């Protein structure tokens, strides 16, 4: 009926920030935690049923950073272009009264793989609960994201979404709240 | 921190038709976001993308004990992958979960937007419809399209702009390949 | 089984 696997891998300097995963049809199945060197599966469940040995992509990922000095040089020291990011915030499902739920806060279309993103409730932030993933990749090479939020619904929360991106010229602010 | 940044990206992959038969395998490689030589295995050999990749492609086409293994990757890498991940990806399947609400806005005037949610199923593939006493409503109702939770599980609202006068029953029905017969959701 | 990487080719400078 039709499928798509991909395994991406980035390398960015001056950060030297590196990045191996594997795309199965959008979603990631996993991504390899590139400092503590071992394999992180998307859902718990794929760990047992498949395996995948870390050292074998800090190999690739090793040469993209080789690859990457070279193709500097080539392109006559051509540094990125920033692209921001297009931030839309949402819910995991229909919202009700005191009953557990999830924020999405999903960032879009951007690139150099580098954002900072915060979660804010009422003015002060919060950090407990919350969750992200890796950079996935597009179709078009640039990149998205994802950060999640646990919370109790109430009528007088409201949340917050801050990301930063050297693509913005400030930091933006996406507002969510009962109503 | 406003130094250049240079990015590198590396994208092996795998394109399956028909289940694990006819497949397609890919290695490209990227500049920022310009691909500059890429190993098609319709092709056989590297070409290059732009210009930049042109002493690429000729370094490893030259190394034919290179060439053989990118040539047998669509059974060594992909169809290999397929196997041993199609139990939970091709197969996975996650049940819908229909929830039918009045908005909690009303941008059109004295008429009611009816939503139906549909959150936390998988595959992607679905199919939503509004229907009113019998029969469906074609005209009037707009959705979001399927949104990604990014956690392998989709959601999609498919609003429907109705006018209200009591005495009738409004439903939501769903059909999906987790599903053995369509889901059903009235609303009154 | 277990998912195999597929190696990235260096290239030279």
């Amino acid at each position: 009926e039709e499928h798509v696997i991909i395994q991406a891998e980035f390398y960015l300097n001056p950060d030297q920030s590196g990045e191996f995963m594997f795309d199965f049809d959008g979603d990631e199945i996993f991504h390899v935690d590139m400092a503590k060197k071992e394999t992180v599966w998307r859902l718990e469940e794929f760990g047992r049923f498949a395996s995948f040995e870390a050292q074998g992509a800090l190999a690739n990922i090793a040469v993209d950073k080789a690859n990457l000095e070279i193709m500097t040089k080539r392109s006559n020291y051509t540094p990125i272009t920033n692209v921001p990011p297009e931030v839309t915030v949402l819910t995991n499902s229909p919202v009700e009264l005191r009953e557990p739920n999830v924020l999405i806060c999903f960032i879009d279309k951007f690139t150099p793989p580098v954002v900072n993103v915060t979660w804010l409730r009422n003015g002060k932030p919060v950090t407990t609960g919350v969750s992200e993933t890796v950079f996935l990749p597009r179709e078009d090479h640039l990149f998205r994201k994802f950060h999640y939020l646990p919370f109790l619904p109430s009528t007088e929360d409201v949340y917050d979404c801050r990301v930063e991106h050297w693509g913005l010229d400030e930091p933006l602010l996406k507002h969510w709240e009962f109503d | 921190d406003t130094r250049p940044r240079f990015l590198e990206q590396v994208k092996h992959e795998c394109h399956f038709f028909n289940g694990t038969e006819r497949v397609r395998f890919l290695d490209r490689y990227f500049y920022h976001q310009e691909e500059y030589v890429r190993f098609d295995s319709d092709v056989g050999e590297y070409r290059a993308v732009t210009e930049l990749g042109r002493p690429d492609a000729e370094y490893w086409n030259s190394q034919k004990d290179l060439l053989e293994q990118k040539r047998a990757a669509v059974d060594t890498y992909c169809r290999h992958n397929y196997g041993v991940g199609e139990s939970f990806t091709v197969q996975r399947r996650v049940y819908p979960e229909v929830t039918v609400y009045p908005a909690k806005t009303q941008p059109l005037q004295h008429h009611n937007l009816l939503v139906c949610s549909v959150n936390g199923f998988y595959p992607g593939s679905i199919e939503v419809r509004w229907f009113r006493n019998g029969q469906e409503e074609k005209t009037g109702v707009v959705s979001t399209g399927l949104i990604q939770n990014g956690d392998w599980t989709f959601q999609t609202l498919v609003m429907l702009e109705t006018v209200p006068r009591s005495g009738e029953v409004y439903t939501c029905q769903v059909e999906h390949p987790s599903l053995t017969s369509p889901l059903t959701v009235e609303w009154r | 089984r277990q998912l195999y990487p597929e190696w990235t080719e260096a290239q030279r400078l």
